[PDB]
């Protein structure tokens, strides 16, 4: 008759305090898809973000390049390195990386994805070697 | 062996990712979720057996491939079991002006 | 009860009419069996005795 | 000593608002006599925009803050005169801000005259020179053009900014209205002062 | 053994 | 009753570490037997040992 | 590993007999304990026990060290001198690896 | 086909009606059978169309296996409707606002057409509406009664007519509600009440109910099969007995399936874990499966020390290295390197275990690939972990940014080693020790994770603390003592020198290239400074600081060597002084390793730490170091001296006792005699400074190991040595002595009642080495148990506060403008107000701050060229100094003890750059050149003008586009530092090209110090502020616990973080400055004012009071003698005759003469503070001449003007009002002491002088308004610890500054960087109100972030409110993406990567 495995009833006590008209059209109810965006690339002379790669951006570039060299491997590097990580790091250091950095500055309500496109081959590299 | 809340906080304080990804998805229950993108409901996609369908809007199925975890899928299923409708809006497609 | 913590304390106040103990204690009686394993525990920080 | 500090500091509040005084200035004793007898003191000031600002200094034990009908009658009568009346300021005691009925007539009068600004403030808001307080950094209202250019450079909306209440004592002394922008020069222990722009929102009450 | 639960 | 030298020896006993004599370990110092049990039951008559 | 004064210890290194430090009279330790574990912890009972057991071993006796028993560290240190050892329990030791 | 890649941008929560269930259901449950043999029965709850959980069958719906099938919902068509269990409260609200006959709203919709939408329905249902008449159908609305026997049954009460509201009837009622009514009541069109009743429930996918929760579903299906399918219930049908029970049990089964064992505030009613029970708490779905996760490819073991490993290395046992594998993809560049791993296979190390062949798209065992010879391109080889691989090292609890670090693997090939070995200097990253600690180690196998581990998470990035902005690692214990022993001038053996052989042996294990000893003879002697310089010449730095070895408290004793007390390093050469904790210790800001990291990078710093540690350990390998029992033994003479000192302490205590016995102890105003006596005893029993004299007389400092560890900072402190050798002293618990808890007046059974000796109250007269007696040991055990309790509950309290802070701050992320924003709403205009990383700061003195007007001219006014440019430069310098002084003197004014400092944390140390360039300069004392000097001045001026462009880019600097004002202010400090250190007087021997190089180096260092885009700075601040909280707990027994000053535990931090109101604060304080600068010097005047503003009420001075029904112009018999002094008062007060409105009610109060004497309260003060206070009263007092024995009686007679409710009750309320009147002081101030204030003021010479002779009142309790009303206090300098008081009177900005100051006070001296406090304060004040770090603050700040609020706490209510309100949850931050199975878009994912199509086409 003795049951040991009790479940410990759980209680929430602090209540939240968040602060014509027809049935529904095919517009107000629905349209979860969200309208497509157009890519508004800021002109190179209007860019305000840093011309130096952050350690996050440089690390992501190296990781993406090395993962791509894992499946690919056609490389523009001169010296031969035995690991994709070293190859990607030297590609970034030799300014031969085939990737670009897009910094999404703002998404407008009208449907514009305002971005700044930065070339890592003309950027400052903060990584170590 | 568990990578708890605080380990994730430390990893995201270092801004890591790609290790949160590796451990929490590739070395954990990480899976692939399919959403219709037209209604936001979990869609049915199968490449081998040809299945591209949505139990919601049928001819309007536009299935997107979303990286997820089985824990999150189970959590959303549990929310829907309590009669709470979960709809994923999905990121809009962005197009470069030609 | 007013207890002298040791026979040394009782002997010290043998003629002290202002300290009239009802009982005398053996000092080791305040520790359990596991605490008494520690040698010279009163010379060690008590948290280390724990 | 609330009434003395109120008397000495309300006029510098008016001057800090860049308002020219109207009527005259009365001694302290006559001031408290009027406050006890009539139940309140009224101070009239004129803004640079040729508008009129009326300050009502009610008493803690006055009848106008104990019965809602008296306050309703006073507000209706004062708003029925022929003046621009840019803003009405009613200075009351702190518990008066808790008596819901008076706040209800204040809201009703505010709805009755939308073009007229009615604000009710506690005593401590005018019992010290707020801009001269050491703990309070320098607040300054920036024009809508400067705010618009700042938001355009930052790719920001006014709703993305940090918020500040229109009942904030520095904002009250500045005269900022909801929807405006205030530039704050705050002292900094990392950069040796800093500049922040906040969005003025609806005043508490 | 999910089938251990019968009919 | 281990012989203990309270000293610095190569920085290998820092922060609650201890350098142990390998010979002391080999001779039986703190050596012993660890026992684990494995109890398994036949679920019903449809199971048997073999 | 731990002493009776609450000083836990993780075995980090095992050294052969030749690598262990040894005294001029050939005494070597089973364990080497960092002296820095003593000051903050104030486990002086362990030091006193070492001092008393040094004389106990040479005298062939098993002394009682129960808490609150009458104790005099100076008298025990003098007792160390009567066994041929120094006033402290300190001895001339040689590095086992270099001699 | 080809499902394209997508990401979830937002999540919509809605109430799922039966139409949604029908649309989404893949199958309809119709039978109760579970399995048809080995397969699920079709139409049952286990039917495979719902998904597969077993390997024995596929899905059918998606034709996937168990792993790839996410599960699909089904349908159960209920024969009778059921109410939605989560929205019972919504059903109740809707039932009370709409007519149950025609569905029209009984309430007036215009009445609620001014409230916000989420509140309209709540207020509509709040109104009674019972008996209201519908204006459409003229029906009477019944009383909607919620049955108290269950959580779902509703009763219709029509004036006693009782009828059950069945779900079918409720659906009929709800289906008549128009969408117009739904919208006008603040509800979404997706929240129509018709969805609250379900005729078709959704049976969840089998993926969430694996093969109990299916028992409930089976029971529900079985019971649903019993109800007739044609059941049609209308209002008042009288379902006889059994359909009623069946419907009730079906509804109860559904309610238990959804919400069993979970209450929630929205639960109306009373009386197999459910679906909603799986979510909450630590073991629930969210916290255990979404926010954290179990992972593969990970190892755990005990950690032990290994001094032969580098700081960035970890010792990995080989058995673990053959278990964890690295995934290397075979390509042309790595095939040759990976071939040995393939050949070794599983038989030899290093080998491999699995191969993923690309041609077969599957994994192959290495023992089945014996015929492959080589590996193909595109193959994936899973090789063993080898030395040099990177691994993630983690120790729980993970509280710091360095709690997870990346180390290079060193594989330990000894099969008998099973521990994770690490350098002892690496333990500071993890707060680890080698006493049983276990750490997790996992080796990244994927390429991206490995890149990130070696590029982002390496421990070299955590050498500088993100919290304290200082070094983390350094020499510890044996290394600190070894550095001291190696660098000391003399040993007991003479001069500290070694021959060439032993000097060479010091570098044997340094792992560096050894120095050259060829210029040394075998008999040559080398001092330790020489070998330390040989090591440190590789990274030349400049150091000049007194060592920890030299302590002034030790100076009177000992004989300090003059060459050991001034540590100086010039260009890597150790000239003099010893190296100890101050120079080489871990966490030593400004130490040699911090300088090495600043000039050469933290990797060089770690390498130098390892090298110097090896040097010190190799020195100790010959010098030897030990501690003995004799090290802690006093000489008999020193023991007698210690006994004499303790006798003097006890004699002072006995003198205080004798004063108490004769009644000579007079407490001051504000303390009782007990409190004053306790304070006197606590002051008398403190050990004097000369207690060290006997200790050092017994200690040979050049030989004492214990003293050497304590003095060099390796371990221990002076109190430890004093307790060990001389005596423990007074045992203090919460600032007070041992309380008499054994009995009334007894502390222990060993001491008599009301004992006055100090020993009875915790004073321990014996040292540890002498041994403690039984009562002394009991008091010591009480203290130690306090320490243990505080340590135990510190973890839990820190966990609670840390989780709350993390969830409040995690969404704060640095954006591309280097602002901090929650999604898009700004929190900071610039991170830390300077846009700098906390790891890239250096403390630098500003030389011009303290200079007067004349020394500023004599040091910085260049007079070598008669040009106005140098006058302008000096004016700029002076204006910078004046602005700095004004800002940081204003900061002094709104703080308690925040003094103006000469040093600031700056990204760039300009003076160090100039010194390095001058040292490397191949010139010196350049000839005078006007053109060069003017050119250098112009370059510096232009560089200062263009400095804020480091915050934007080189493009805008070239275009010279306008700089925002906040970015101009961000560079103010660096502009100041540059203009000081690059002044013309300081740059006379620097060429123009050298000036260009200096400016370029400054620009590079400034750019390298900026905070990265996408940094989770909120989480950084949360960690940096929660870490000191456990140390704040560890000193909880050193903090007061009494009322009005309760600072024990987390009371103050919870008050700060929860934004608790003024009345909820237990340690409120205020600081008041006299409104007269010239009389702040008088301590007597300050004490007068402090005692004047102390709050005294009438109740404080009442012994007892009696209210009477007697008028006056009968008398309670017990006081018939009062008419004597009554008539005396009438005679002595001719103009105070009783008025002709005297009523029956009157109080008679007895004044407490003891309190009146102690508080200096006079009867006239009472009479005038009650007479000119109370209008409707008549007060009478006795003749104050009363001595001891006859009392002062105050009879207050009331008037009917007060009575102008029960008469007796209002009379008692009047009594209460009279008692609470303020006799003296300012309301809210319990105590008011006088404190000596340290302040800076600028004198007439322009000099900044620190004044110690300022007196101020430090009150207990806060009243800013009251403190500003009195004219004896400066109103513009009121500082109160209350955040709410400051916000209410000063504003949100002053409230933010107060939050900063209070958090800084809580953190203490070892607090985090100021930018983390700025983060905390700016998050809490971003809305214009002081929001908390609790659930309410999150609700105020991020109401739309439903997932984050569910992850924090109370998931059920948050989910219910989101479904009801149709909340749209944008996916941003960390918690929301994580709960959706995605990754936060921060850090490496903050910026996305695209392919450079043009470059790829033109460079294939
Ligand atoms: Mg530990
Ligand atoms: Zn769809
Ligand atoms: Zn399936
Ligand atoms: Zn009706």
């Amino acid at each position: 008759l003795i049951m040991d495995d009790l479940v410990e009833e759980y209680v929430e006590t602090e209540e939240e305090n968040l602060v014509e008209i027809v049935e529904s059209p095919s517009i107000c109810e629905g349209f979860v898809q969200a309208s497509s965006q157009t890519l508004v690339i800021i002109p190179d002379n209007e860019r305000i973000t840093s011309n130096v790669l952050t350690t996050f951006e440089a690390t992501r570039l190296v990781a993406v390049r090395a993962q791509q060299l894992a499946i690919n491997g056609s490389t523009m590097l001169k010296k031969k390195y035995s690991s994709p990580i070293d190859i990607a790091k030297q590609e970034l250091f030799n300014r031969k990386i085939p990737l670009l950095v897009m910094r999404c500055i703002k998404v407008t309500p009208e449907g514009q994805k305002i971005v700044e496109i930065w070339n890592p081959r003309e950027m400052g590299i903060p990584l170590l070697d | 062996l568990r990578l708890g809340e605080m380990e994730h906080w430390v990893l995201t304080a270092q801004g890591a990712m790609q290790t949160i990804i590796e451990k929490s998805h590739d070395d954990s229950d990480g899976c692939i979720s399919y959403i219709c993108r037209n209604c936001g409901e979990p869609a049915i996609y199968n490449a081998s057996h040809p299945i591209y369908k949505c139990m919601n809007c049928d001819v309007q199925a536009d299935i997107g491939m979303v990286d997820s975890r089985r824990s999150s899928i189970v959590f959303q299923h549990e929310m829907r079991a309590a009669n709470v409708n979960i709809t994923s809006v999905l990121s809009p497609r962005v197009f470069q002006p030609a | 009860c007013l207890v002298a913590f040791s026979i040394i304390e009782l002997r010290k106040h043998k003629h002290d009419v202002t300290r009239r103990f009802t009982h005398v204690d053996v000092p080791q009686a305040i520790l359990g069996l596991a605490a008494l394993v520690s040698p010279y525990a009163n010379c060690t920080q008590p948290a280390r005795v724990t | 000593m609330a009434m003395q500090k109120l008397f000495t500091y309300i006029y510098e509040f008016i001057e800090y608002r860049k308002m020219v005084l109207l009527e005259e200035k009365v001694p302290y004793d006559k001031f408290v006599q009027m406050v006890l007898n009539t139940g309140f003191f009224r101070i009239n000031a004129e803004t640079l925009n040729h508008g009129i600002v009326s300050v009502f200094i009610f008493g803690a034990n006055g009848k106008y803050v104990h019965h809602g009908g008296d306050m309703r009658t006073l507000l209706t009568n004062t708003l029925n005169e022929k003046k621009h009346y840019e803003e009405l300021i009613l200075i009351v005691d702190k518990p008066v801000l808790s008596k819901k009925n008076i706040l209800d007539i204040i809201v009703e009068q505010r709805a009755a005259n939308p073009t007229i600004v009615i604000n009710i403030y506690p005593y401590h808001l005018f019992c010290i020179n707020i801009p001269k307080v050491s703990a309070i950094p320098k607040h300054k209202l920036i024009t809508q053009e400067e705010a618009q250019e700042f938001l355009g450079r930052e790719y920001l909306q006014p709703q993305d900014l940090m918020q500040i209440s229109a009942s904030d004592p520095p904002v009250v002394w500045l005269g900022g209205r909801p929807g405006d922008f205030v530039q704050i020069e705050r002292p900094s222990e990392t950069a040796m002062h800093a500049v922040v722009i906040r969005f003025i929102t609806k005043s508490k009450i | 053994r999910t089938a251990d639960v019968g009919i | 009753n281990t012989i203990v030298a309270y000293m610095i020896y190569g920085g290998y006993n820092q922060e609650d570490s201890v350098i142990v004599s390998q010979s002391f370990i080999d001779r039986g110092g703190f050596a012993g037997t660890f026992y684990r049990e494995e109890k398994v039951e036949l679920e019903s008559d449809i199971e048997s040992f073999g | 590993m731990s002493s009776r004064s609450g000083n836990k210890g993780i075995a980090a290194l095992a050294l052969p007999t030749s690598d262990m430090p040894f005294t001029e009279d050939g005494l070597q330790p089973d364990l080497i304990v960092n002296p820095h574990s003593h000051p903050s912890r104030m486990t002086n009972g362990q030091m006193i026990e070492t001092t008393v057991g040094l004389a106990n071993a040479l005298q062939g006796v098993v002394t009682d060290g129960t808490a609150f028993l009458p104790i005099n560290v100076q008298l025990l240190s003098e007792r160390l001198a009567q066994e041929g050892l120094r006033f402290n329990g300190c001895q001339k030791m040689f590095n086992g690896q270099t001699g | 086909m080809e499902a394209g890649y997508a990401e979830i941008a937002a999540v919509q929560f809605n109430i799922a009606g039966d139409n949604d269930h029908k649309r989404q259901g893949v199958m309809e449950v119709t039978i109760s059978n579970l399995f048809e043999g080995t397969l699920p029965a079709e139409g049952g709850i286990y039917d495979a169309r719902m998904g597969t959980t077993d390997h024995h069958y596929k899905c059918i719906t998606c034709s996937h296996q168990r792993k790839q099938c996410m599960g699909h919902p089904g349908i159960l068509q209920m024969h009778a409707p059921v109410l939605q269990p989560l929205f019972i409260a919504e059903i109740r609200r809707w039932l009370r606002v709409i007519c149950l006959n025609c569905g029209a709203p009984i309430v007036d919709l215009k009445r609620y057409e001014h409230l916000i939408r989420p509140k309209r329905l709540i207020e509509a249902a709040s109104s009674q509406t019972e008996g209201k008449q519908c204006y459409v159908c003229k029906a009477v609305h019944p009383k909607i009664v919620k049955d108290s026997e269950d959580y779902f049954t509703f009763w219709a009460d029509q004036q006693g007519k009782i009828d059950k509201l069945y779900p079918q009837i409720i659906r009929e009622i709800f289906s008549r509600v128009t969408y117009d009514t739904v919208v006008k009541l603040g509800r979404s069109k997706n929240s129509h009440p018709e969805k609250l009743v379900l005729k078709a429930i959704q049976i969840p996918p089998i993926s969430i109910r694996p093969g109990d929760i299916n028992n409930v579903i089976q029971y529900l299906v079985r019971k649903n099969l019993l109800i007739p399918k044609d059941l049609q219930i209308v209002r008042g049908q009288k379902i006889p007995l059994n359909i009623d029970r069946n419907l009730q049990t079906i509804q109860q089964l559904y309610y238990n399936f959804l919400l069993d064992s979970v209450s929630t505030t929205a639960t109306q009613g009373g009386t197999a874990p459910s679906i909603m029970r799986r979510l909450p708490r630590k073991e629930g779905r969210i916290r255990k499966s979404l926010l954290g996760s179990q992972v593969w490819s990970i190892s755990r073991s005990t950690i032990c020390g290994n001094s032969d490993l580098h700081l960035d290395e970890v010792g990995y046992p080989i058995s673990f290295a053959r278990t964890l594998q690295v995934a290397e993809t075979v390509q042309h560049y790595n095939i040759n390197r990976l071939m040995p791993y393939f050949l070794n296979g599983k038989r030899q190390y290093p080998g491999c275990s699995r191969v993923y062949k690309q041609i077969t798209q599957s994994v192959h065992d290495i023992e089945g690939l014996k015929q492959d010879f080589r590996l193909e391109v595109g193959d994936i080889l899973y090789r063993d972990v080898v030395t040099g691989d990177v691994a993630f090292f983690n120790r729980q609890p993970s509280l710091e940014r360095s709690s997870i670090g990346v180390h290079r693997i060193v594989v330990l090939e000894n099969p008998k080693i099973s521990t994770f070995q690490m350098n002892v200097s690496a333990c500071a990253w993890y707060n680890a020790d080698f006493d049983g600690d276990q750490m997790n180690l996992w080796v990244p196998w994927s390429v991206m994770s490995r890149v990130e581990a070696e590029l982002l998470c390496s421990v070299r990035n955590w050498f500088i603390s993100t919290k304290s902005s200082g070094p983390v690692n350094g020499q510890v214990q044996d290394s600190t003592v070894g550095s001291f022993l190696l660098t000391r001038t003399n040993t007991p053996m003479g001069k500290n020198v070694m021959n060439k052989l032993h000097a060479m042996g010091l570098f044997q294990t340094t792992q560096t290239d050894p120095p050259c000893f060829a210029n040394y003879s075998p008999t040559d002697l080398l001092d330790g400074k020489s070998v330390v310089s040989m090591l440190l010449r590789q990274t030349p730095i400049n150091y000049q600081r007194a060592p920890t070895w030299y302590s002034e408290v030790y100076a009177p004793y000992m004989h300090y060597n003059k060459q050991d007390i001034s540590t100086q390093i010039r260009n890597g050469e150790l000239i003099e002084g010893v190296l100890d904790k101050k120079a080489v210790g871990a966490g030593s800001s400004g130490g040699i390793y911090h300088l090495i990291s600043r000039r050469y990078g933290p990797q060089q710093a770690l390498k130098m730490i390892f090298a110097t540690q090896q040097l010190a350990l190799n020195y100790v390998r010959n010098a030897g170091f030990t501690v003995s029992t004799a090290d802690m033994l006093l000489t008999p003479e020193a023991h007698q001296e210690v006994q004499e000192i303790i006798n003097e302490l006890l004699l002072e205590s006995e003198e205080i006792n004798n004063r108490l016995l004769h009644g000579d102890i007079m407490p001051p105003i504000g303390l009782t005699t007990h409190d004053f006596y306790e304070k006197l005893q606590l002051n008398a029993l403190k050990f004097p400074d000369r207690i060290l004299k006997p200790i050092m007389n017994s200690i040979n400092p050049e030989t004492n190991g214990l003293f050497q560890m304590v003095a060099t900072g390796a371990k221990g402190s002076n109190p430890n040595m004093i307790h060990i050798m001389a005596g423990i002293g007074q045992i203090e618990i919460n600032t007070q002595r041992i309380q008499p808890q054994f009995s009334f007046g007894r502390t222990l059974v060993y001491y008599p009642r009301f004992a006055l000796e100090a020993q009875a109250y915790g004073f321990i007269c014996n040292s540890y080495i002498a041994g403690l007696t039984s009562p002394e040991f009991i008091f010591g055990e009480m203290n130690g148990r306090f320490d243990l309790i505080n340590k135990a509950l510190s973890t839990s309290s820190t966990g609670y506060a840390n989780r709350k802070a993390i969830f409040g701050l995690q969404s704060c992320i640095v954006d591309y403008y280097r602002r901090v924003s929650i999604d898009t709403r700004l929190v900071q205009q610039l991170y830390g107000e300077d846009g700098l990383d906390a790891r890239q700061l250096e403390t630098v003195r500003f030389e011009t701050i303290m200079l007067s007007d004349q020394e500023l001219e004599d040091k910085f006014k260049y007079t070598g060229i008669q040009s106005p440019l140098f006058e302008e430069e000096f004016s700029r310098l002076k204006k910078d100094r004046d602005k700095y002084r004004q800002i940081f003197l204003n900061v002094e004014n709104f703080n308690f003890s925040q003094l103006l400092t000469d040093v600031r944390q700056v990204p760039v140390n300009v003076a160090s750059i100039v010194k390095n360039i001058l040292l490397s300069s191949t010139s010196g004392v350049l000839p005078f050149d006007e053109k060069s000097i003017l050119q250098k001045y112009a370059m510096v001026k232009t560089f200062c003008k263009n400095l804020p462009y480091v915050f934007i880019n080189n493009i805008q600097e070239r275009l010279q586009t306008p700089i925002p004002v906040y970015l101009k202010r961000a560079a103010s400090l660096m502009r100041m530092l540059i203009r000081i250190e690059l002044a013309t007087v300081k740059t006379l021997n620097i060429t123009c090209e050298q000036m260009s190089a200096i400016l370029d180096l400054i620009r590079l260092q400034y750019t390298q110090s900026l905070i990265n885009y996408g940094e989770a700075v909120g989480i950084l601040a949360a960690q940096s502020v929660s870490e000191p909280l456990t140390q704040y707990m560890l000193d909880s027994h050193h903090r007061s616990v009494a009322g009005g000053t309760n600072k024990s535990g987390i009371v103050r931090p919870q008050e700060i973080f929860s934004a608790k109101p003024v009345e909820a604060e237990q340690s409120s304080e205020m600081l008041l400055r006299l409104k007269n600068p010239e009389v702040e010097t008088n301590k007597t005047y300050a004490q007068e004012i402090a005692n004047s503003i102390e709050l005294i009420t009438f109740e404080r001075l009442i012994l007892q009071w009696h209210l009477l029904y007697e008028t006056y112009s009968v008398m309670y018999p017990d006081f018939a003698s009062d008419v004597e002094w009554m008539t005396d008062f009438l005679e002595n007060h001719p103009l105070l005759q009783p008025p002709e409105d005297i009523a029956n009610w009157c109080i008679r109060l007895e004044l407490n003469k003891t309190t009146m004497i102690l508080k200096s309260i006079s009867l006239e003060s009472i009479i005038n503070s009650l007479r000119a206070k109370h209008p409707n009263t008549y007060i009478m007092h006795s003749v104050e001449n009363t001595a001891s024995g006859i009392p002062i009686i105050i009879r207050i007679y009331l008037r009917e003007s007060a009575f102008r409710a029960t008469d007796e009750k209002i009379a008692v309320n009047v009594v209460d009002k009279l008692l609470n009147s303020t006799i003296r002081g300012i309301p809210g101030i319990k105590n008011a002491n006088v404190v000596k204030l340290m302040r800076h003021r600028v004198d007439a010479q322009g000099k900044l002088v620190r004044l110690d002779n300022i007196y101020a009142i430090k009150t207990n309790g806060t009243n800013i308004f009251g403190a500003m009303l009195d004219d004896n206090i400066d109103p513009y300098t009121i500082v109160s610890s209350s955040i709410g008081d400051t916000m209410e009177l000063y504003g949100i900005e002053a409230a933010r500054q107060k939050i900063i100051s209070e958090i800084r006070t809580v953190m203490g001296d070892k607090g985090p960087n100021h930018r983390h406090l700025l983060m905390y304060a700016d998050l809490m004040t971003r809305t214009g109100q002081v929001t908390s770090l609790e659930k309410a603050g999150l609700n105020a700040r991020e109401p739309s972030n439903v997932l984050l609020r569910m992850a924090l706490s109370s998931p059920v209510q948050v989910l219910t409110d989101a479904a009801v309100d149709s909340a749209v949850n944008p996916i941003y931050g960390i918690a929301a993406p994580t709960l959706m199975g995605s990754v936060p878009r921060i850090g490496t994912m903050y910026s996305d990567i695209i392919m450079d199509e043009k470059y790829i086409t033109e460079n294939y």
